[PDB]
């Protein structure tokens, strides 16, 4: 269960933590394997602090997801049981938001909202780009109870940054 | 164990190559055949490109017997144009053994 | 950047082969679709005459190896096409060096010598014939890297039915025009179309249509 | 791994159409050059990625842009490079030749197999029946206009019609 | 003297000079003389062979070497080592058309040799080829002149000259080559260039020409060069 | 003499080509460590701004993790080499073992470095020597030296480079603990070594700050100007 | 000094290592190569220096070359060197664009390949390439941007630059006529044909001794490009009468 | 030993020549420390490998004559070792 | 005079044909201390003249269970060369199960110390091995000059004042063969006082042992382990 929904000016992710976050401005949530995927997060997120330290600069949310999905494809062309699903919610500073649906076989996608399908189905049906964090919020919970049917701890990835929000 | 069964069989080409020339070598020649070929092998890859550029190889081929020759190695997959490329003081550091 | 340390090298990635197979096995269950291979499953023929060779591909499966060297294709195609062109390549250097067209038995040592390297992992099937210095030749190449050289042979879809005619209709020493009726015979046979006879003589509804997203880019 | 994608000549324009639900299968390899990867989506991905690197590194060097024939080799060489472990992908090349402005459409195999028509060339899971139903409507000479319907049709039977037209391409998703 | 310099090759001068390479170049410049005249129609290879005895095999190494079947190039120095460069060469042509199906452009056929030969060029334990390649080709309806050197820099040229009184003969074709200049009588230039950069009397085995135009290159036989000296003089 | 190879020794038990190295680092612009209570402070001799030129493009003064930097003085390309090499090592360490690296961690993988090059006669040593400074991690500020030699101590108070005896006396005369009292009296401290050092302040001096919880912060030059004022004002009043 | 230069790999008594300092050398013997930052894009004024009267033009430029969409940069130096140092500075920046599918900060490529050639350096066995290459180009972080690398893998930031011929001249030249801030294309261009009319003294500006590029950014995208002979000739047309109404006005 | 503090700002505690390469080992350094950093290395690494394979204590001998194995390693090193080491165990 | 182009490497022939480092490799094995080797029907003996405070070196060494060895010459080429010949015992007596024989050994040793002298990069073995040892043919009393050619010797001596040591064993050689094991260590150790000046006399911190028998394997005895025959030796 993690949901994450892309907005005007932030990406409201809710994992089920599974927020494990690369540099300032980016957040990536890992599922699958459990041993395979915090090391696949770490392994990501010291990257990208090299890259951030070395050219005094930070990967850009897409950068990084571009960046992620090729280390992902090769992880799991060297090693088959590496199941690692992702969902990079990140800010650009010039792009702005930016969520990242990728699924375990490292096919990138940006997406205005993402889950890792019941949870996808609620956003389906209720979805505006010009949607507010509340508006999320309660999206994420309706999505959850519709899960239930068939956590949701949420950080939103603002123009000031990385904030930690009410958990559902 | 390996990804294919060609993996290890053109991982290792060159050397069952040279291998098996060698040995076909002392059978019939003697020792002092295969040690001359394998002096002139070191001694013209002892001098080439550093390691993080594309080396010609150029009259190693020639006595190889292969510089007017293609294989698939020639063109499907190119090294003169890699994908991914370390440091140059790292590989250095590689290829004289230190790491 | 970092965690490369060899040189590159080039050559078949077999990489993608443990992944792709258990995903294979994945899909083999549940999702199918995966993209298959187009293969020359075609009929191809040859003969040995007086005066040449003459090669039949109904299909064309013929494949340029030398102005005096041509080779049918069966099996897979782009095993095959690869093949004969990097055959084609080594041959054309040797001419290069020698001044001289290449011989046919040169052809067929590259090609059985590569393909028992990649061991018949590569489907070429091939029905090697061509002219030379010392006379037409006719090789069979296979996949496998075994070579025969016999007065006539075929392999594909109907082969069996061509090699039937040649054995029945083949006298010692055909000439031009009997040597390419025969080959003609045998490969319509194997179709039972249009026939590439490659003779290497040795003397030569309206759907709802609406635009959401229309958008130009002059140039 | 879902994806169809055809392509359909005309007079100085071409057309390549695919499908959308939820990737990208329409990569310009060109100012007036296109692919047609179809199949798994990372696979596609990865193909696309790497092949314009090779292509930017061919322009690079040679000064000149790739044209269709010299694309379809590329993509060729790169797809068998991987021959054992093949890339689960058909691209489908469309677009008009940067000098002479002539049309072309190829479809290739998961490990490379150059197919070049010049009628229609189609690839995916549903690629045979399309392909049938493209025959079924398809027909000689095209003008930009006519050569967009006939494509979308033939998909259909939305679709993201790029007809390459040497004046200017155009693009709509139709449905 | 700065010999120290001289000998070695990896070394830089005071002043900031490759002594090795000069050498090389020396060797390019003690060579058998070898004009190439970039014409309209094609482009003309001409140089003076050294098979002047009569015992000398006409069917034997030949001054003029194809690499494709629309490049060829001829060189002015170390026969070895113009031989080895050609072998490099066509594998390089070779690997091109594998991999594009396509002619290799003679503008990329001479940057692969170049590169190949700036290899050795560069590091200690080998030497420069003491060589120079003058190449030439025809693409997309273009004739094609460029000149290799044992450093691994290589130039466009419109007709140049190597070998002995090769600057004589660079100020010849100066005098001479005309930018519309047609082929079969850019060959006469080139005879008439090699005539003056010659030691002895001028003979159809004492010269060999190889002209590359939109058919593409041809090594010209001793009846065809005999000809056009029979028509210069 | 035996100052053509650093494989052979001399009757002394000197490697020349060692000593050369240090005497390359001895060529660089001079750097100045101090090392205070909950601060720690890098000031680099900014003689040479020249014209037309970029100070953001050319820095002594370079992160190598989260909680240790470093300045240099000798090769800039160099110490550009081993910086980046650093920063992998540090990143590599915390990869492996989850938590940050010590200052005398980095300080002895760049002595290692500098022990691997200086081992055979193919390799030259680099030539450049590291005040590598920061906080360990429970908050302990350390400062640290390399040198071609390859080998590393820690220092109180250290300066490198060009006129580095009479900049690192001044620092024996004043280091103190008065001195490290306060952030603001250990830049005034390398600022004044600086001074003694190269001729002008502020437009001179490219100060790093470094403080317990705070990252590399390198001071603008307005900030290095109002400390240098402040110094003269001090000057005057005595 | 006759000592401690037999290798690139060995000291002096001073902590000098001489074999660089000859490569250096070797570039100041190039031809003279300019590049000026300015507020509407960058300019790489360079020495064509090609005036055989049986020379070819059959290639993009001989000074100047593309190495990515957003990157341009000049040589002066060992043309054979050269052109390996380019073909690695374009095989580095599309790597990084494979990997990132965003095109290299201009500061990155030019550290990747001031590291090859210091590798180069460092090594015993291997000669220091000696070529001086003057990068320009755009990015997302830092704009226009202007680099400087030497044999030796020393790169600096520049507003005004020149390596090859008379550039020692040619820099205090330009810090005497260059504005920071201040300086468009246009004034970039004229200062830039400036120089070199007061530096190439072998002859006057006949527009073929000149190969000047230019690198703009339209629509958000990088436009490099190369003045065209009329453009070249316009500007050594305008610096002329410049000068000569200066002189009539001087009297 | 008898410890040299160049200046009074330098650190004791880094310029230490004593130091344990076991509970039951110690050597003191005098001369290239760098070099000793790698001889003093070896023979923590060889007694380490002795406690956790057999379970035991290395004798002094043993180990002086592993970092010796490492030390007689030059024309790894291609000059002699240019430190001495006192292993008092 | 005209050898000092040629006498710095060993891979380079004189105008007179001679490899002048092997000989300084050899001068090195003159320059190293006194030992003194002898064997009898029964028994192989090695006696070693060892170097104030401080313990001394192990000239002596047990290299096999049957096979001993004494250094005259350089301490890392001697402990290199006892470290291969351990290793090839042990190898010998792991897979084929069979005490390997000392004049093989000995001949390894030869090819081994042959590999550098002809090789670039590299010096002569300079150190000289008296090897004791007993199997199959009765005891074994070898010497591996430090040039690779070696020789099989009923008495020996090698280092500095060894021809003292020598010429004794000389005027004895015949006696050794006849004697008990006991006085073959006597014999030993007067050679070994040869070799000290005159006023000097043999005591038990400057003396090691080395003694494979029959039944007995090669063991190296302590000045305390010495003494026994030290008490009875006549001046």
């Amino acid at each position: 269960y993690l949901i994450g929904i892309q907005g005007p000016d932030y990406v409201l992710v809710a994992s089920d933590d599974k927020m494990f976050k690369m540099s300032e401005k980016i957040l990536l949530l890992c599922v699958g394997e459990a041993g395979d995927t915090v090391q696949f997060a770490e392994y990501i997120q010291k990257n990208v602090q090299l890259y951030k330290m070395r050219n005094g600069y930070e990967l850009s949310p897409t950068a990084a997801a571009n960046f992620t999905r090729r280390n992902l494809a090769d992880c799991l062309r060297s090693r088959t049981p590496y199941h690692v699903n992702l969902l990079l919610a990140g800010y650009d500073e010039h792009e702005g938001p930016a969520l990242y649906y990728m699924d375990y076989l490292a096919a990138l996608a940006k997406a205005p909202f993402a889950a890792h399908f019941l949870t996808l189905s609620i956003l389906d049906r209720y979805y505006t780009p010009t949607i507010s964090r509340e508006r999320a919020v309660e999206l994420l919970r309706k999505c959850l109870e519709e899960l239930q049917k068939r956590t949701f701890s949420v950080r939103i990835i603002d123009k000031n940054g990385i904030h930690d929000l009410d958990n559902i | 164990l390996p990804s294919h069964p060609l993996e290890l069989s053109e991982k290792n080409f060159q050397l069952n190559q040279d291998k098996m020339n060698f040995s076909t070598l002392r059978n019939i020649q003697g020792l002092f055949a295969p040690l001359k070929l394998q002096m002139e092998f070191k001694a013209v890859q002892q001098v080439q490109r550093l390691p993080f550029l594309s080396s010609s190889n150029l009259s190693l081929d020639v006595l190889r017997g292969n510089d007017e020759t293609i294989g698939f190695e020639d063109i499907l997959n190119d090294p003169s144009q890699s994908e991914v490329m370390g440091e140059p003081h790292l590989m250095v550091e590689y290829k004289l053994g230190l790491l | 950047a970092v965690s490369v340390y060899a040189p590159p090298v080039g050559g078949f990635s077999f990489d993608n082969c443990r992944r792709n197979a258990v995903l294979e096995a994945d899909f083999a269950k549940r999702g199918y679709k995966l993209p298959k291979v187009r293969k020359t499953g075609t009929t191809i023929a040859g003969v040995v005459y007086k005066d040449g060779i003459v090669l039949g591909a109904d299909t064309s499966k013929i494949h340029f190896i030398s102005p005096n060297i041509y080779c049918c294709g069966a099996g897979t195609a782009a095993d095959t096409d690869m093949t004969t062109q990097l055959i084609s390549s080594n041959l054309e250097l040797h001419s290069l060096s020698t001044g001289r067209l290449p011989r046919v038995v040169t052809a067929n040592r590259m090609l059985k010598q590569m393909l028992f390297r990649y061991q018949g992992y590569i489907g070429a099937a091939l029905v090697l014939g061509g002219v030379d210095v010392t006379g037409p030749h006719l090789y069979s190449i296979y996949p496998h890297g075994s070579t025969d050289k016999l007065p006539y042979v075929t392999m594909g879809s109907g082969s069996l039915a061509a090699m039937a005619v040649f054995e029945d209709k083949f006298r010692p020493d055909m000439e031009e025009e009997e040597a390419k009726n025969l080959v003609s015979e045998a490969i319509a046979a194997g179709i039972f179309s249009n026939i590439d006879l490659c003779v290497i003589s040795k003397n030569k509804e309206k759907g709802t249509t609406a635009v959401l997203t229309e958008k130009i880019t002059p140039l | 791994n879902g994806g169809a994608v055809m392509a359909m000549k005309g007079k100085n324009c071409v057309a390549i159409a695919a499908d959308r639900r939820d990737f990208q299968k329409i990569f310009p390899m060109g100012d007036r050059l296109y692919i047609g990867l179809a199949g798994l989506a990372t696979d596609v991905q990865t193909v696309a990625q790497r092949l314009k690197f090779r292509l930017n590194l061919y322009e690079l060097k040679e000064g000149r842009q790739i044209k269709p024939y010299t694309l379809m080799s590329m993509v060729a060489n790169l797809l068998y490079e991987k021959r054992f472990g093949p890339y689960y992908t058909e691209p489908v090349i469309a677009g008009l030749d940067p000098k002479t402005f002539k049309p072309f459409i190829c479809s290739l195999d998961l490990i490379g197999c150059p197919m070049v028509t010049d009628d229609f060339v189609v690839s995916g899971t549903c690629a045979e029946q399309m392909y049938g139903m493209c025959e079924s409507l398809w027909e000689p000479n095209m003008d930009p206009d006519h050569l967009f319907e006939t494509i979308s049709q033939a998909m259909l039977n939305g679709v993201i019609v790029h007809i390459i037209e040497k004046d200017k391409i155009t693009t709509r998703t139709l449905k | 003297a700065e010999r120290g310099y001289s000998f070695s090759l990896t070394t830089f001068s005071p002043s900031g000079k490759l002594v090795q390479i000069e050498y090389a170049l020396a060797a390019v410049a003690g060579g058998a003389p070898s004009v190439g005249i970039k014409a309209a129609n094609g482009v003309v290879l001409a140089t003076e062979k050294k098979q002047k005895s009569i015992l000398y095999d006409e069917r034997s190494v030949h001054k003029v070497e194809p690499i494709t079947k629309h490049i060829g190039l001829v060189y002015s120095g170390m026969g070895p080592d113009y031989r080895v460069l050609v072998h490099r060469a066509r594998k390089l042509a070779q690997q091109y058309y594998l991999v594009y199906q396509e002619p290799i452009p003679t503008a990329q056929l001479v940057q692969r040799v170049a590169s190949v030969m700036q290899e050795y060029t560069q590091s200690g334990g080998v030497r420069p080829f003491g060589v120079s390649l003058l190449i030439c080709g025809w693409n997309e309806g273009r004739p094609y002149l460029f000149q290799s050197d044992p450093s691994g820099a290589y130039f466009a040229w419109k007709a140049t000259a190597m070998g002995k009184n090769y600057v004589n003969g660079k100020t010849f074709l100066e005098k001479r080559y005309n930018e519309d200049l047609e082929l079969e009588d850019a060959i006469h230039t080139a005879i008439l260039t090699l005539k003056e950069s010659f030691e002895g009397q001028m003979t159809e085995d004492n010269i060999e020409v190889g002209i590359c135009n939109e058919a593409g290159f041809r090594r010209l036989t001793p009846t065809e060069v005999k000809d056009y000296l029979a028509a210069i003089a | 003499s035996y100052d053509r190879a650093i494989t052979v020794f001399s009757p002394d038990g000197h490697l020349f080509q060692v000593e050369y190295a240090q005497e390359a680092v001895k060529k660089g612009s001079t750097a100045v460590g101090v090392r205070g209570r909950d601060i720690v402070v890098l000031g680099v001799e900014k003689k040479s701004v020249a014209k037309l030129q970029d100070e953001r493009t050319v820095r002594k003064i370079c992160a190598l993790d989260d909680n240790v930097c470093m300045a240099f003085a000798g090769l800039t390309a160099d110490a550009r080499i081993v910086i980046n090499r650093a920063r992998v090592e540090c990143q590599s360490h915390r990869l492996t073992v989850e938590d940050p690296v010590t200052v005398e961690y980095i300080t002895r993988y760049i002595a290692s470095l500098k022990q691997r090059y200086t081992q055979s006669n193919g390799r030259r040593p680099f030539g450049i020597s590291a005040l590598i400074v920061g906080f360990d991690f429970d908050g302990t500020p350390r400062l640290y030296q390399t040198d071609p030699s390859g080998t590393y101590h820690a220092w109180k108070a250290n300066a490198i480079g060009r006129g580095a005896k009479s900049v690192r006396e001044f620092l024996e005369k004043n280091y103190t603990d008065e001195a490290i009292e306060t952030d603001d009296l250990t830049i005034k401290l390398v600022i004044k070594a600086l001074l003694e050092v190269v001729q002008s302040g502020g437009k001179n001096i490219e100060l790093a700050v470094m403080r317990r919880d705070q990252s590399l912060k390198i001071l603008n030059p307005e900030e290095i100007e109002k400390y240098v004022a402040e110094i003269e004002k001090e000057k005057e009043e005595n | 000094s006759r000592r401690y230069d037999s290798r690139t790999t060995i000291f002096s008594p001073e902590g000098r290592l001489y074999q660089v300092e000859y490569a250096m050398e070797a570039i100041g013997h190039a031809g003279t190569c300019l590049g000026i930052l300015a507020n509407d894009g960058v300019l790489l004024a360079a020495e064509r220096r090609n005036i055989h009267k049986l020379l070819d033009e059959v290639f993009f430029s001989e000074k100047i070359y593309k190495l990515n969409e957003d990157m341009a940069c000049s040589v002066a130096g060992i043309t054979s060197d050269a052109n390996v140092l380019t073909n690695e500075l374009r095989l580095i920046a599309q790597r990084y664009l494979l990997q990132y599918q965003e095109p290299i900060p201009c500061e990155q490529l030019v550290t990747a390949l001031c590291d090859i050639k210091q590798a180069y350096t460092q090594f015993g066995g291997k000669r220091p390439f000696g070529v001086s290459l003057l990068y320009i180009g755009w990015d997302k972080h830092y704009g226009f941007q202007l680099y400087q690398s030497d044999p030796s893998g020393n790169y600096g930031g520049w507003k005004a630059t020149c390596i090859g011929n008379n550039s020692a001249a040619a820099v205090s030249m330009l810090k005497q006529d260059y504005k920071e801030g201040e300086m468009t294309l246009k004034s970039a261009l004229a200062l830039a044909i400036k120089v070199l009319n007061k530096t190439m003294d072998v002859s006057k500006l006949s527009a073929e001794k000149v190969e000047i590029a230019t690198l703009t950014r339209e629509n958000g995208k990088t436009v490099i490009r190369v003045l065209k002979q009329k453009e070249v000739e316009q500007l050594i047309k305008k610096h002329e009468e410049e000068e000569a109404k200066a002189e009539r006005e001087k009297k | 030993v008898e410890k040299r503090i160049t200046s009074p700002l330098m650190e004791p505690s880094s310029i230490e020549k004593i130091v344990e390469i076991d509970a039951h080992i110690g050597c003191a350094m005098s001369g290239l420390i760098a070099d000793a950093k790698t001889l003093i290395d070896k023979a923590r690494v060889e007694t380490q490998n002795h406690w956790f394979t057999y379970n035991e204590t290395m004798t002094v001998e043993s180990v002086t004559q592993a970092v010796s194995n490492l030390a007689l390693q030059f024309g790894a090193m291609s000059r002699p070792f240019g430190v001495a080491l006192l292993f008092g165990g | 005079m005209f050898r000092n182009q040629y006498d710095n490497d060993v891979t380079v022939w004189s105008p007179q044909g001679r490899i002048h480092q092997i000989e300084y490799a050899m001068e090195a094995v003159k320059q190293g201390s006194a030992t003194v080797g002898l064997k009898s029907k029964t028994h192989a003996v090695l006696v070693a003249l060892k170097r104030e405070l401080a313990a001394h070196q192990k000239k002596i060494l047990h290299v096999d269970n049957h096979i001993g060895i004494s250094i005259a010459g350089l301490t890392a080429d001697a402990r290199l060369l006892c470290n291969f010949m351990r290793q090839e015992c042990l190898d010998s007596r792991f897979v084929f199960d069979r005490p390997l024989p000392v004049s093989r050994l000995v001949s390894l040793i030869g090819s081994k110390t042959q590999i550098p002298t002809q090789r670039y990069g590299r010096r002569p073995y300079g150190v000289g091995l008296l090897i004791a040892g007993y199997d199959d043919m009765g005891p074994h009393i070898f010497q591996t000059c430090p040039s690779a050619n070696y020789f099989d010797c009923r008495a020996m001596s090698i280092g500095a004042r060894s021809q003292s040591a020598r010429t004794y064993l000389e005027r004895h050689m015949s006696e050794f063969m006849e004697c008990n094991l006991n006085e073959l260590v006597k014999h030993g150790l007067r050679a070994l006082r040869e070799t000290l000046p005159a006023e000097q006399d043999l005591t038990t911190k400057n003396v090691s042992i080395g003694i494979v028998g029959k039944d007995l394997e090669f063991t190296i005895y302590d000045d305390d382990d010495v003494s026994p025959f030290l008490e009875g030796l006549e001046e």
